[PDB]
């Protein structure tokens, strides 16, 4: 469908994704939890007695018919975990997340008061600007004609060399700041 | 049995549900490649343009560019008056104009008429 | 903000206030009605022959 | 309120959870066991087992990220990386 | 910016269609443009009509909060379906259900309480019985005028 | 109004004779203390108007929007003083120039005691704010936008000319006082049919009324920030004054001619606030707002009655005063982010908490916040029309709810939300700017203490 | 005279004055909450004590103290108007403040911004105490517009959030329509009457008042959260629980069902408003607590609870009742501020996990929150002796022997039994039952500030009922001889609905599956109401304002009629004009054209 | 101070407390500490204040205007006399205003000083306001936004011919 790497979802991920979908939301029908386990363990052997397929036809349409089944049987109002986007708490101190490069419009005496801290900032800004060069220069000849395929970029291959575009993930902002 | 989902303008269809997604034919892997590959070109391209150290500024998005002047500007030179313009510039350009002022010029005669014989209800009316 | 707080009883609109003050005073006591019904002295009034 | 967490605790209590399936064994059990490889499970028990991590640290991770939790210390580095250890 | 980067008319050809997905980066058959009922759409391409919502949230988008790709030609009404905004997710129910189920349970009370304003409930016991000519003078009657008296005896 | 006409004729020379790079602070220094030295034009009366010679006099009408005038060009010169750092001393010199003449020139036209004055002062305001358009816009078809407001205030003017001149051969002056004391009524035929449409639809066009209005989306976007606060602030209110002066000599046909002009407004701002609803360019929304303002101007002034007009004087110079304040919010985010597109800045809270406290602020006087003026205005105008017929509560309750319906959004997109990624250049909130917006927002929140000198004439 | 004024001029003053303190202020605040908290409490008391004067007298009056506006002949000015509506519910909304400041310091102290917090929050209430002690109805507009502003910003207090923001943009929307119906009733009683004050408005006493009334009316469905526009209480569920608590429970919502009590003496001469009233709040009450059966989320479920009080409280004034929906108010607000108070505290023990089907064990780990739970749950249904049985078991006994609806009262009964249904529900899944929070356990509740506070309003919910039901002057004749069986209902109905809903939830601890009806879908996705509107309403709209407002008209037809119509003629008939050949011999037989015409087809020599 | 005709109020009735039980009531007590600790500070304050305006008094005056012929006794477009005359109709206009505004007053605070009983206690207030909003609306109704003495006078002649015709109709 829309993956970042793989450019389809093949049978057995979309068996997997099914089978994790109905466990969430048969849990969310049986919210006390011997009733669940004993409705997990019956969905288990369900999945368990057409486990072993050998015709692909077969199993597409009896997927198909299992899919309807379970937006026959889905809760309407599905179990969401907190910090997963519909819940509740999602996405809340992603208002707090402040970027770091803010950092580089201070003023001078507010500063002064941090001293190391921006000590240890100005050697990882140097550090950064010291290694985009061999970083792109790594990602110019990997990339074969056309441009990449997938969306996976290469690691980083020499020794002292660090991974090709890895500003914006490894300085990210905390969780919890 | 159960109870199959009829799709609508403001309710789609669910993704798990299409037929075509479950289509394993060659045409389609080399589409979901192709749009793959031009994904993952346009990817390497914004973070190509992103992580640059030395770039401090807006990083140009040619598509939001495209967008604001087909919606602004293109409108005009793109525009053939045929019958189905001209039926909807006539149905909605000046067909609640005349409505409303029918209805008002209705009312209003109806309350200078109900004025001018004097029973209205006009005792304690001295702000206008 | 001193300028527009002080401007010197602006456009008589207090005086006319205090006027008030005096003028139903005046109505009060000579038993006349609190106000005419017309603006203008009704003697000095010739409307068109009909 | 909101106490922080340890790696070392993190990976103690992946091995608590992992150490009280009944599918599996309290005595080969590692810390670089392959689920199908080196133990021998399913991939039903491999997505049951990532349901019950995310039933443990009450968050949901995502099927793509889910298929290649595939090690006890690939499910610690994945929780490393999503909590913010070592701070 | 350069002027042949830049939406322009309506293509008719194979080989306008196709120069339109060059610059649009789509395929050639996805590239499928409004129809030319003159209404300025240009060459803009028709995407499916589908909120942000419906992409999947757990891919990490250059843009998180729209749920779009860097230069990821947009739909033609993208302010229409963003999150906050008009969405097309699909419902547990279907949506013709939803609305007859909707009217039919809003009619049935509203008829409900049309019988029921035409039937009312009450006590049975009669009416509050009130001094001084069912209180003529406190109502704001005229104390030189005597209307009818009224006079309420014992039972 | 020679104590006001000959400081700004020496000011003409004093940014003509200083150096590079006093220009500003001079012109900024001597700007407010001509304000300052504005407000002695507020000896009005109940009664009568305050004259001064032959040629010019003020009431109660006129003196806010003098006072607004000459406040708003000092706040112009900040506005305006960092995207022309690059240019030219000369050109630099020319454009503080042209503001000046403009408000030597409006200064000029908002006291003028005869009509035709008036008039050829009205038309004379057009030169240097089209010059300011077609010169220092930044956008590449501005020669489209100042060619087009020229015309319409042109194709406008010139029949409201004839008119005039008609009038003054007609009966024998064109004074106001006279006009006051000479007026006669005008029968229902169709000469004064089409004296009625010669006497109203310059004001009409420069109002703007719903159908003409094309020429407002256009030259309040290319423009500069100090062209789009004189054709946002004051000259809408200039032939919102205009027609309150000649509305005087169309009685009583006017009370079945402005039928369908009215409602031509009591429809249409519903669906171009519609268009602030689906508008993807912020200087556009603001002036989709604009006509919002003024069609209800419109209506107010029109329907001639009493608290209409004070609700259309109020609502005049709120809505002036929030409509310049979001311009230069609107060039302050432009400048930072060197795109007009609303969609691409967002989460500006998290970096900006002082310009995202001032873009609440200009939002929620946008919307009509109590007891601000444009509450005290539109509120006015509402009872004054509901005076007038029931049903058009309507026709501006709805509207109620899509004001909001924008100007919140407005406050959303532009502030809340995920900061974008790409977008590094977000500098702390500059000392000018944030004197400016203060400059912009403290006198109405001053104001909305004491609104009885802004309340119109008849107060 | 001289002590009340002053004191209640103080009263406001003290509130006021932290604002003007904080918007002054240079350095970092030592403990700012704890300031703005000792403030709270000190005007709790000040404006207690001419509370306590007035039960003791019986004195109210009007202080018109600044001269404003004197427009035409209208006057406006800075008028106080003390009399028992605010007299009565000023304090008790200061105590539930001053509980929501503790709760607030507790609760949002990992918040760095929460000076801003609690300037938004007092600041709100004085837009509310504005709103309550409003003389004229512009001072009313003031609050109003104010607590709809403040109740948006407090609702996008979390502004990256986008949910937050669009619950907020909702609220405003249907605070909006509201205020249609509110500029509406103030536009006829300026035009019909004029005046914009109480006393001339209640002294004139208009006979065609229907117009007003639906006005009103429309207010009131707008701001108190009725049925058509309920969805956004139950939607702003997103914002922090201090303020679900204090603002979307308690003091808020309520604002419409206090101007309709304000405006008793215009509605007790006109059935046909009493009967709209009583209809829209049977009807709000039963489809809120129809949502409220079968949900989840235990905020959304106590905000389908108050929705469904509010509703009860609009069918009691239907019933010419106004004084027993004030102590409904004044009854109501202490125990859905401590049943939110004590949600939230619950919340934050269990890292923010808000579905109740997370929950349970919760009996003994939580011992005083238990209690406050259960108390409040009981004060929510009519337990006798408590808060509520002094106010809504009597709005029952005037439900029942009156000249009233059938329909009405029969689903304000069953809503009664949905409400002992929801509450004993949320007492089954979240006190009661078995644990199912993830195995990390944090619970503590051991801080001073918390403990303090809902012991606070544990004692209020306790005594504060008994105080305002025997300390109110008798304000109208309560009904006495009434057959046993009416006596009983209220404690049937109630009875009733505890015994059938321990008996599904019984039936739901079995070990069986079932497929869900048609009317657990109807009951879980709000009646289908957000579902269906939300997603035609706008989406009608804005297609209206993009292919028949933007694109169709103002930049295609209108640019097409005036001035393109013209360029395009000019342009053409200019290119005819200037396409000559250059030929003289054209130009001379042109000419001799022209003189012919001229000589005779015109005849220009006579 | 103020005028007592011009604002009136009826005298005070204030009834003694009698104590019925044997505890204290506390309103008392906060009163005497209120006059204890507040009363007297202001007293002397004002007493002070007082002082310092006694040993340096002005004072000031009411403006007055005598009367001009009205616009009935004016020659048509002509403006010296009849400028004069709109001039004295306009500051009529607006102590007739400020009339109507001392009536509404009275209502008002007869309302609120009678409370309950405002049906039966103000029914004089009440009459006197309908009197004068006749009056008014006879007067300055309908007039317009750009209202002037001419057109108050062509009000006047149509208000009296439409007198003369209903005294004619009905004789």
């Amino acid at each position: 469908a829309f993956l970042p790497s793989a450019a389809y979802l093949t049978h057995q991920q979309k068996v997997l994704q099914l089978y994790k979908r109905a466990l969430r939301h048969l849990e969310s029908r049986c919210v006390h939890r011997d009733k669940y386990r004993y409705f997990a363990c019956l969905l288990r052997a369900r999945f368990d007695e057409h486990k072993n397929e050998k015709d692909m036809v077969k199993a597409t349409q009896l997927l198909r018919e299992a899919e309807k089944e379970f937006w026959h049987g889905q809760h309407p109002q599905p179990y969401i975990f907190p910090e997963s986007p519909g819940g509740t708490s999602y996405e809340r101190y992603e208002c707090y997340k402040v970027p770091e490069w803010c950092l580089d419009d201070w003023h001078p005496s507010e500063k002064a008061m941090y001293p190391d801290y921006f000590a240890k900032r100005e050697q990882w800004k140097k550090l950064r600007r010291e290694s985009w060069e061999r970083e792109v220069k790594q990602l110019q000849e990997e990339t074969p004609v056309g441009g990449p395929r997938t969306e996976a970029l290469p690691p980083a291959r020499k020794q002292g060399d660090l991974p090709p575009l890895w500003w914006h993930i490894v300085t990210r902002p905390r969780e919890r700041p | 049995s159960f109870p199959k989902y009829e799709p609508s303008r403001l309710a789609s269809l669910p993704t798990t549900l299409d037929p075509a997604e479950y289509d394993i034919s060659s045409e389609t892997r080399k589409a979901q490649a192709e749009r793959l590959a031009i994904r993952s070109r346009l990817k390497r391209e914004y973070q190509l343009q992103y992580n640059d150290p030395s770039r401090r500024g807006v990083v140009e998005d040619p598509a939001l560019i495209r967008w604001t002047c087909a919606r602004s500007a293109n409108v005009y030179p793109n525009f053939r008056p045929n019958t189905k313009t001209s039926l909807l510039g006539a149905l909605f350009g000046i067909g609640p104009l005349i409505f409303w002022y029918y209805v008002f010029k209705t009312d209003r005669d109806r309350k200078e008429k109900l004025i001018q014989e004097g029973k209205l209800d006009r005792t304690f009316n001295i702000s206008y | 903000s001193t300028f527009v707080a002080y401007l010197p009883d602006y456009r008589m609109q207090e005086w006319a206030r205090r006027e008030a003050e005096r003028l139903v005073k005046y109505r009060e006591a000579h038993g006349l009605p609190l106000m005419e019904s017309n603006c203008f002295d009704p003697s000095k009034i010739q409307l068109p022959e009909d | 309120d909101a106490p922080p967490l340890t790696l070392e605790g993190i990976k103690d209590r992946v091995l608590y959870v992992l150490k009280l399936y009944d599918k599996i064994d309290p005595e080969k059990l590692s810390v670089n066991s392959h689920f199908m490889k080196d133990l021998g499970l399913d991939s039903l028990d491999q997505v049951e087992i990532i349901m019950a991590m995310e039933d443990e640290f009450g968050f949901e991770i995502p099927d793509i990220d889910a298929e290649k939790l595939m090690c006890p210390q690939e499910i610690v580095d994945y929780i490393a990386d999503k909590k913010d250890v070592y701070e | 910016i350069t002027k042949d980067m830049l939406p322009g008319p309506y293509p008719k050809t194979p080989e306008e269609r196709a120069a339109a997905a060059k610059k649009y980066n789509m395929r050639v058959e996805d590239y499928e443009p409004y129809p030319d009922d003159g209404m300025g759409y240009g060459d803009y391409p028709k995407l499916p009509d589908r909120s942000q919502q419906e992409r999947d949230p757990w891919y990490d988008w250059d843009h998180p909060d729209l749920r779009l790709n860097w230069g990821e030609p947009m739909h033609w009404d993208l302010d229409m379906y963003i999150r906050n905004r008009v969405d097309t997710s699909p419902t547990p129910v279907n949506w013709n259900l939803m609305c007859k189920h909707l009217f039919g349970f809003v009619a049935f009370m509203l008829f409900m309480f049309w019988v029921g304003e035409t039937y009312p409930t009450y006590q049975p016991v009669g009416p509050k019985q009130y001094p001084y000519n069912n209180l003529y003078l406190e109502r704001g009657g005229d104390p030189n005028k005597e209307p009818e008296p009224v006079v309420h005896y014992e039972i | 109004m020679l104590k006001y006409i000959i400081p700004t004729m020496m000011l003409m020379p004093l940014t003509w004779l200083s150096k590079n790079s006093m220009i500003w602070i001079n012109t900024t220094l001597h700007s407010l203390l001509i304000s300052l030295t504005s407000l002695l034009l507020l000896n009005q009366f109940g009664d009568n108007s305050l004259n001064f010679s032959l040629t010019f006099f003020s009431d109660s009408l006129s003196t806010p929007l003098l006072i607004l005038t000459m406040w708003l060009l000092p706040l112009m010169l900040m506005a305006s003083q960092h995207h022309l750092s690059k240019e030219n001393l000369a050109r630099k010199k020319l454009f503080i120039s042209m503001l000046i003449l403009l408000q030597l020139f409006l200064i000029m036209t908002f006291t003028a005691t005869e009509l035709i004055f008036f008039y050829i002062m009205f038309e004379a305001t057009l030169v240097p704010t089209l010059i300011i358009i077609t010169r220092w816009g930044n956008q590449t078809e501005r020669l489209n936008a100042g060619l087009y407001f020229l015309f319409y205030t042109l194709a406008g003017s010139l029949p409201l000319l004839v008119a005039l001149i008609y009038i003054q051969n007609t009966m024998g002056s064109l004074n106001f006082l006279i006009l006051q004391y000479w007026v006669q009524p005008m029968p229902n035929s169709w000469s004064n049919t089409f004296m009625w449409l010669a006497c109203m639809m310059a004001f009409m066009v420069k109002m703007p009324l719903y159908g003409l209005h094309l020429w407002l989306p256009k030259a309040h976007v290319e423009a500069p920030i100090a062209g789009s606060m004189v054709l946002a602030a004051i000259l809408l209110k200039l032939g919102g004054y205009g027609m309150m002066r000649i509305t005087l000599l169309l009685n009583p046909i006017t009370d079945f001619m402005a039928y369908p002009f009215i409602m031509l407004s009591l429809w249409g701002m519903i669906m171009t606030s519609s268009i602030c609803l689906r508008q993807t360019d912020l200087k556009s929304l603001i002036a989709y707002s604009s006509v919002s303002h003024m069609a209800l101007v419109i209506v107010a002034i029109l329907i001639q009655t009493p608290w209409s007009y004070m609700g259309a004087t109020a609502l005049m110079i709120a809505h002036g005063l929030t409509s310049s304040m979001l311009f230069c919010l609107a060039n302050s985010n432009y400048e930072r982010v060197h795109s007009r597109t609303m969609i691409l800045a967002r989460g500006l809270q998290t970096l900006l908490p002082l310009m995202a406290a001032w873009w609440l602020l200009a939002s929620l006087t946008n919307l009509a916040l109590p007891p601000s003026i444009n509450l005290i205005g539109e509120l006015f105008v509402v009872m004054s029309t509901f005076s007038w017929s029931n049903i058009t509560i309507i026709l501006m309750g709805l509207n109620m709810v899509i004001t909001a319906l924008y100007s919140l959004y407005m406050l959303i997109t532009t502030q809340r939300g995920k900061h974008t990624h790409h977008i590094n250049n977000i500098l702390p909130s500059f000392t000018r700017e944030n004197a400016l917006m203060s400059l912009h927002m403290l006198p109405l929140l001053l104001l909305s203490l004491n609104p009885k000198i802004i309340l119109g004439p008849l107060y | 005279m001289n002590l009340f004024s002053s004191l209640t001029l103080v009263t406001l003053i003290l509130l006021t004055m932290p604002i003007a303190a904080i918007n002054f202020n240079t350095h970092k605040f030592t403990n700012y909450p704890l300031y703005v908290k000792t403030t709270i409490s000190c005007a709790f008391i000040t404006s207690m004590i001419p509370t306590m004067m007035f039960i003791h007298t019986g004195q109210e009056m009007i202080i018109s103290n600044w001269h404003w506006l004197t427009i035409q002949t209208l006057k406006l000015s800075l008028s106080f108007k003390m009399d028992f509506f605010s007299m009565m519910f000023v304090p008790v909304a200061l105590f539930v403040t001053w509980s929501i400041m503790e709760f607030s310091m507790w609760y949002m102290h990992s918040d760095p911004n929460i000076n801003q917090f609690f300037k938004y929050l007092l600041l709100f209430l004085i837009t509310m105490l504005i709103l309550v002690t409003a003389n004229n109805l512009f001072q009313l507009f003031i609050g109003w517009e104010g607590v709809g502003i403040m109740s948006f910003l407090l609702i996008g207090w979390w502004y990256g959030r986008t949910d937050a923001n669009t619950a907020a943009l909702q609220a405003i929307l249907y605070n909006r329509i509201g205020d249609i119906g509110f500029i509406l009733a103030m536009a006829w009683f300026l035009i019909n009457l004029n005046t914009w004050d109480l006393q001339q408005i209640f002294m004139l006493n208009p006979n065609d008042s229907n117009l007003p009334l639906m006005g009103l009316i429309l207010a009131a469905t707008g701001k108190s959260a009725q049925f058509g526009l309920h969805p956004w209480l139950p939607s702003a569920m997103e914002g922090p629980t201090p303020v679900s608590a204090l603002l979307h429970s308690s003091t808020m919502v309520v604002a419409g069902i206090f101007l309709l009590i304000r405006f008793y003496p215009l509605t007790e001469n006109n059935k046909f408003g009493q009967s709209i009233m009583l209809c829209l709040g049977a009807m709000t009450t039963l489809f809120t607590a129809m949502c409220a059966l079968t949900q989840n989320d235990i905020k959304k479920i106590i905000a389908f609870s108050t929705s469904s009080q509010l509703g009860l409280m609009m069918v009691t004034i239907g019933i010419n009742q106004p004084h027993l929906a004030f102590l409904h108010i004044c009854t109501h607000a202490f125990f859905k501020a401590m049943l939110f108070m004590c949600s939230g505290s619950i919340i934050h023990s269990l890292n923010d996990e808000q579905d109740i089907r997370k929950m349970g064990g919760l009996f003994k780990a939580m011992p005083f929150t238990t209690t406050a739970l259960i108390i409040g749950s009981l004060a929510l249904t009519g337990m006798p002796f408590l808060t509520g049985f002094y106010s809504k078991d009597l709005i029952i006994e005037s439900a029942n022997t009156s000249y009233t609806n059938a329909w009405a009262l029969l689903m304000t009964l069953v809503a009664t039994s949905f409400t002992a249904i929801y509450s004993t529900r949320i007492i089954f899944f979240a006190l009661l039952g078995q644990p199912r929070f993830p195995t990390l356990i944090n619970i503590n509740e051991n801080n001073p500030f918390l403990i303090n506070s809902i012991k606070r309003l544990l004692i209020g919910s306790l005594f504060a009922g008994f105080i305002i039901s025997n300390n109110i002057p008798p304000m109208t004749i309560p009904q006495m001889t009434m057959p046993h069986y009416l006596k009983m209902t209220a404690l049937t109905v109630t009875i009733l609905g505890f015994i059938l809903a321990l008996e599904i939830s019984n039936t739901t601890h079995y070990l069986k599956f079932n497929y869900p009806s048609n009317t657990f879908k109807f009951s879980n996705l709000l009646g289908y109401y957000p579902t269906i509107m939300h997603r035609l309403t706008p989406y009608m709209n804005l297609t209206m304002s993009q292919k028949s407002a933007s694109s169709l008209l103002d930049l295609i037809w209108l640019e097409t009629i005036l001035p393109k119509t013209i360029s395009l003629a000019q342009m053409k008939m200019s290119t005819t004009i200037t396409s000559q050949k250059g030929l003289i011999k054209l130009y001379f037989l042109s000419f001799l054209i022209t003189i012919l015409i001229s000589t005779t087809l015109l005849n220009f020599h006579e | 101070s103020w005028d007592k005709d011009v604002y009136p109020e009826p005298p005070r009735r204030t009834p003694a407390p009698s104590p019925q039980t044997s505890l204290p009531n506390p309103i008392t007590y906060l009163t005497k500490a209120f006059d204890l600790l507040v009363d007297r500070p202001v007293t002397l304050v004002r007493e002070f204040i007082e002082r310092q305006h006694a040993k340096n008094k002005y004072y000031y005056y009411h403006r007055e205007f005598r009367r001009v012929p009205d616009i009935t006794e004016c020659h048509e477009k002509d403006v010296l006399c009849m400028f004069e005359a709109e001039m004295q109709w306009k500051r009529d206009y607006k102590v007739d205003q400020e009339i109507v505004n001392i009536i509404q007053e009275r209502l008002k605070a007869c309302q609120q000083r009678e409370g309950e009983s405002h049906r039966q206690n103000c029914a004089k207030e009440l009459q006197q306001f309908t009197q004068v909003v006749k009056a008014y609306q006879d007067r300055y109704h309908d007039l317009g936004a750009h209202y002037s003495a001419r057109k108050c006078l062509a009000k006047q002649k149509q208000r009296m011919l439409a007198e003369r015709k209903a005294t004619k109709e009905a004789a």
